């Protein structure tokens, strides 16, 4: 008991979406993944029908999504973005935007109102924490 | 102990003011066992700030007696270094380091106005080394503003003398206690970089202006007479509507002073406006407002 | 047959042979069968340097987008660095020309200060340069004379 | 997750040995504090020392332990389980002595301890045993060697390092020193150690707060320092 | 409710606690291995946490014998263990026949132990995977083991973290046959597939199996190698 | 229809009060800076 609640949930959504020809071109936008625990019945075409895929900001990606965001900023002109495009790790969209942000403000906090290159790299550092714990087992 | 102390000083100031060389390391060892001793911390801070005097004692004959400060550097080491032992948490002993420094300033103010620039710039330097952990109490690092416009008045303001003061007193930043007096020197800092000459690093600085606020309207008026430096500041760089703004702005005082003609160019500024003040509808409301008044009529050129 | 490599190779060609006609869609479609059949196997760096630089100057041409032309450019040309210098240097020469007509002159000038372009640095580097600040005043002349200085600059492409 | 794999040694969804986990946190549980660093031709030793009451005998309260003639240890963590994982070391130091026929290299008692270590964490019933260990010693041909333990079985040699409460910020100290060029002679090496201390604690320490330990070349002996000594190191590193 | 003791089975499939293990192995330091057409190469990153650690201390690619190397992932600790295990079985064998171990022969030793620990009991599994090479008898040999106990026979693989882009880029590039330096030239590659941060001397291990005996690599080989292009 | 009443505040007022007052100002700062404050 209390536990296939969410499964009548579940399946209520799944009448819903296929049931009837109640079409009216409703389209629906899932973006909750890795799906191992979706149910098939939740995926088949007829139902959710196109799956697409996100992977991380690759090279030649991660230069779109730098001059996008810095589009709008101080831009010191100092600063060679192709440093970190060019960089290896991996680095998602959201990092890249935290690291912009914290760019600015580590200008900002000397009162420098362009930020300039090192305030870019002491961002980066910051930002690649990794685990940052380990245990130096687990390898 | 207080009674040790007081008869060790008030009777080897005379044993001393002979001894020149040799006599310094003659109090380093009783001030540092005094320093060593904790008993009573607060009658121990007022032993060694006796003790501290003394060495200001030793440092003014070092200038006077012998070649002006040229072991006044060791003092300061001296008095930087023999304290580690005793500063526990960072506390106690830098209180009392910080009490001489006052006679310190004291005295270094007297040196800087009396003598060259030399030995007075090598003292100030070491007193800023001192002090670059210490916080702006009342004049901490207004003795850094002060020693840096004795050098840009010397050597009349260089580039480099503009960056010096502009860098020095933006250190100051929100950790002077003294708010009244910290907008007093950021106006000395806003007066260095519109002398600069730039209008644009001129404007960087007017951001920390405008952050300042109420600098008008301050009690005893002196903020006022400021508020005006900081008002007559304005220049080409505002706009020509908002010269209008911070004339009137300034007009205020000349009423009070019922000045036969600076008042009347305070009247003038603020009139004058119009024909640099492109037409708009708030131009027309703010010249409608400045219509009218008796005193601006008083001149030909308001009827003109 | 297997060996995907030729086969990767064959469509680029068809890809650019397309376009040269002015067969757009094909040419897109070649494209992108090629690069599939590329990703499948393995790639040296001078075929995936020349298959990125076909699929920015096709992006370009379709003019639908700029910003994915440019980085296409960008990443072939980093790829044909000190390998294809006759590559290269026509890459840089896209480079200055999307910067260009993306309506943002200025940043040309960093472009062309930037260290790996300084070894490259030479006559064209200067025509799409002052193309650039012609551009940048806003001038219909200034424009016209940076043409007929350079008839190598105008010569490659229309 | 955590709420049935939290009892004993046993494996967790994305392995996760979770009792191994909480032994350093029970290291931390000590309170206390230790810093070793590795010169030219010396080691040393630093942990600070707190006797909260009067009433004891201030030479009994120690962490410093001499587990062989050349082999210092300095201990962190539980006090009972330090003392028994030292009288381990002694114990197997004294075998290898005897079996083989010459002392015991630092690195291979290191690793004997964490392979104790780790029978330990692997069957059940026996506590993990959470105290971390860090030895020095004079290696021939090798120069000084510092070495770290811990109960998970895991070891490693070190240039520089940190153990207690403070590990990090002494760590992330040690290495902005050591990235930096320096020739580290024993007394800038003992100058290094006392001031990161100090600088973590923010504490300007007084003689009797702390205990040292130093192995050099010249005399490979573990030599345990004295008051007067580490004054008079202390007072000229502020000069 | 099931999967907290290594005795019971499931109520269908099978026993869960090996396969938590097994997850532990793939969180774990990358690995690959290359059976080269007359040798075996295998690397590994090694990467400290910080400049303090030193390098040169404790290695991951150790020699089990004159002619069989050894590299693991996942937890160290148990590396060690079985490391020394397999020394020791190693020189039993080779004082009951006077005969160098055949490697084939050593892996099923170290996987019977290895599943030893599987057995009932509070005893938990090993958290390790291994990768042995070998070149007895004239032919180059590269033995996969694990925790369940099993052993393959791999021709090229890669284990660890993100091992799954490592194996696509193997199927990609290594056909059948390579030299021994090729071969090191596509385990580096590999490595670099996944390896984050600029890899230097210091960074990767490296070791060789030939018909002069398993070797691992010294820093100026590895530099070497590392330079040169890959 | 007290400034300090924890005694040693200078954790409090430093990082806090520059982070709490700083983007409380000026907006035309970051702005231009082009930086959503904090």
């Amino acid at each position: 008991g209390a536990d296939r609640e969410v499964q009548r949930i579940l399946l209520e959504l799944l009448n819903q979406m296929d049931g009837f020809d109640q079409n009216v071109n409703v389209k629906v936008i899932m973006a909750t993944n890795r799906a191992d625990t979706l149910d098939p019945a939740l995926l088949r075409p007829g139902r959710l029908d196109r799956k697409i895929e996100f992977p991380l900001p690759d090279r030649r990606q991660k230069r779109l999504i730098f001059s996008t965001i810095t589009s709008k900023m101080n831009l010191s002109e100092e600063v060679d973005l192709e440093d970190y495009v060019a960089r290896p790790d991996k680095i998602s969209g959201a990092d890249i935007n935290s690291i912009c942000q914290e760019s600015g403000m580590l200008a900002v906090r000397e009162n420098r109102y362009i930020v300039l290159a090192k305030d870019f790299e002491k961002a980066y550092k910051t930002v690649i924490k990794k685990d940052e714990q380990e245990h130096e087992f687990y390898k | 102990m207080a009674d040790g102390g007081s008869e060790r000083a008030d009777g080897r100031i005379v044993k001393m003011e002979v001894d020149y060389s040799a006599t310094v390391d003659q109090r380093l060892p009783e001030c540092a066992k005094l320093a060593k001793e904790g008993r009573l911390q607060e009658v121990i801070e007022t032993l060694l700030s006796l003790e501290k005097q003394t060495r200001t004692a030793s440092d003014m004959v070092s200038t006077s007696r012998i070649l002006v400060a040229v072991v006044k550097m060791c003092y300061e080491a001296k008095e930087w270094d023999l304290l580690n032992e005793n500063i526990m948490l960072l506390s106690k002993r830098r209180s009392q380091l910080k009490q001489a420094v006052a006679k310190m300033v004291q005295q270094c103010c007297t040196y800087v106005e009396e003598i060259t620039d030399l030995p007075i710039k090598l003292r100030l330097i070491d007193t800023l080394r001192m002090v670059t952990e210490g916080k702006i109490y009342v004049e901490i690092e207004r003795a850094r503003l002060t020693k840096t416009l004795a050098t840009i008045k010397e050597q009349n303001g260089d580039v480099k003398e503009a960056a010096s003061i502009l860098q020095e007193l933006q250190v100051e930043t929100y950790g002077s206690m003294e708010k009244k007096e910290r907008v007093e020197f950021i106006l000395e800092q806003m007066r260095l970089c519109l002398a600069v000459k730039d209008y644009i690093r001129t404007q960087i600085i007017s951001k920390k202006i405008n952050t300042k606020f109420f600098q008008e309207e301050n009690t005893e008026k002196l903020k006022l007479k400021y508020y005006n430096l900081m008002i007559q500041l304005d220049q080409h760089e505002g706009s020509y509507l908002s010269i209008c703004k911070h004339y009137r702005a300034i007009y205020d005082t000349p009423c009070i002073q019922a000045e036969s003609e600076k008042w009347q160019q305070a009247l003038k500024s603020v009139v004058l406006y119009v024909i640099l003040a492109p037409f708009d509808n708030e131009q027309s409301d703010l010249v409608h407002r400045i219509s009218g008044d008796k005193k601006l009529e008083e001149i030909p050129k308001y009827k003109d | 047959m297997d060996d995907k490599a030729l086969l990767v190779e064959v469509q680029l060609l068809e890809s650019k042979t397309y376009h040269a006609l002015s067969n757009l869609p094909k040419a897109r479609a070649a494209l992108t069968s090629a690069r599939t059949t590329a990703n499948a196997i393995y790639c040296p760096p001078k075929l995936q340097a020349t298959l990125d630089m076909q699929s920015g100057i096709i992006h370009a041409a379709e003019e639908k987008d700029w910003k994915t032309a440019y980085s296409y450019f960008y990443e072939a040309f980093e790829g044909y660095d000190s390998i294809d210098s006759p590559k290269a240097i026509t890459s840089l020469k896209y480079m200055l020309l999307c910067k260009i007509m993306l309506n943002t002159p200025e940043d040309v000038q960093a472009l062309v200060s930037g260290k790996l372009a300084l070894r490259y640095a030479g006559r064209q580097t200067e025509a799409l340069k002052c193309v650039a600040q012609a551009s940048k005043n806003r001038s219909l002349a200034d424009f016209e004379k940076a043409l007929t200085d350079y008839r190598a600059e105008l010569r490659d492409d229309p | 997750s955590a709420g049935f794999d939290r009892h004993i040694t046993i494996f967790s969804p994305e392995g996760r040995l979770y009792q191994v986990e909480y032994a350093f946190k029970a290291i931390n549980q000590g309170g206390l504090t230790s810093v070793a660093v590795r010169g030219k031709d010396c080691a040393v030793i630093v942990t600070q020392k707190k006797v909260p009451d009067k009433l004891l005998d201030s030479s009994t309260v120690t962490h410093l332990f001499k587990i062989t003639e050349n082999i210092g240890c300095v201990m962190t963590g539980m006090t009972a389980d330090s003392r028994s994982q030292v009288q381990r070391a002694r114990y197997e130091a004294a075998n290898w002595k005897y079996k083989y026929g010459y002392e015991i290299p630092v690195d291979m008692l290191c690793k004997r301890i964490a392979d104790i270590s780790q029978v330990y964490t692997q069957n059940a019933e026996m506590r993990p045993l959470g105290c971390c260990m860090i030895l020095i010693g004079i290696d021939e041909e090798q120069g000084p060697q510092v070495y770290k333990c811990d109960p998970a079985g895991y070891y490693c040699g070190f240039k520089a390092t940190a153990a207690g409460v403070k590990q990090t910020e002494s760590t992330s100290f040690l290495e902005k020193k050591v990235k930096k060029k320096f020739d580290w002679t024993f007394e800038q090496t003992v100058e290094t150690a006392i001031t990161c201390l100090s600088t973590v604690l923010s504490i300007d320490f007084k003689p009797s707060e702390i205990e040292v330990g130093v192995v050099t070349v010249e005399n490979p002996k573990f030599r345990i320092l004295t008051e007067a000594e580490i004054d008079a190191h202390l007072v000229a590193l502020a000069e | 409710g099931y999967s907290f003791s290594l005795t019971t089975f499931s109520p269908s499939g099978k026993l869960v606690q090996i396969e938590y293990a097994l997850a532990a192995v793939a969180g774990g330091a990358p690995s690959v291995g290359i059976k080269a057409a007359n040798g075996v190469v295998l690397a590994t990153e090694k990467k400290q946490k910080s400049i303090l650690y030193d390098e040169r201390s404790v290695h991951k690619v150790e020699p089990i014998t004159k002619h069989i190397g050894l590299v693991y992932s996942g937890m160290g600790p148990d590396y060690r263990v079985l490391v020394h295990r397999a020394r020791k079985l190693a020189q039993q064998y080779y004082l009951v026949y006077q005969e160098p171990i055949p490697t084939a022969q050593l892996v099923q030793r170290v996987a019977s132990v290895m599943q030893e620990y599987t057995q009932s009991g509070g005893v938990r599994p090993f958290g390790v995977s291994l990768l042995i090479c070998g070149w007895n008898e004239g032919r180059p040999y590269l033995f996969q083991s694990d925790p369940s106990g099993a052993y393959f026979a791999w021709k090229a693989t890669a284990m660890g973290k993100n091992y799954v882009n490592g194996k696509t880029f193997l199927e990609k590039r290594y056909n059948e046959d390579l030299e021994l330096e090729d071969a090191i030239h596509t385990a580096i590659l590999t490595l670099k597939e996944s390896f984050e941060g600029q890899m230097t001397e210091d960074n990767i291990e490296v070791g060789i199996c030939n018909e002069a005996g398993f070797r691992r690599l010294t820093p100026t080989e590895v530099k070497d190698y590392l330079a040169a292009i890959a | 229809r007290s400034y300090s009443e924890i005694g040693g505040l200078s954790e409090q007022i430093r990082e806090l009060r520059e982070v709490i007052e700083l983007p409380l100002t000026n907006p035309e700062l970051f702005q231009r800076v082009g930086i959503i404050p904090p």
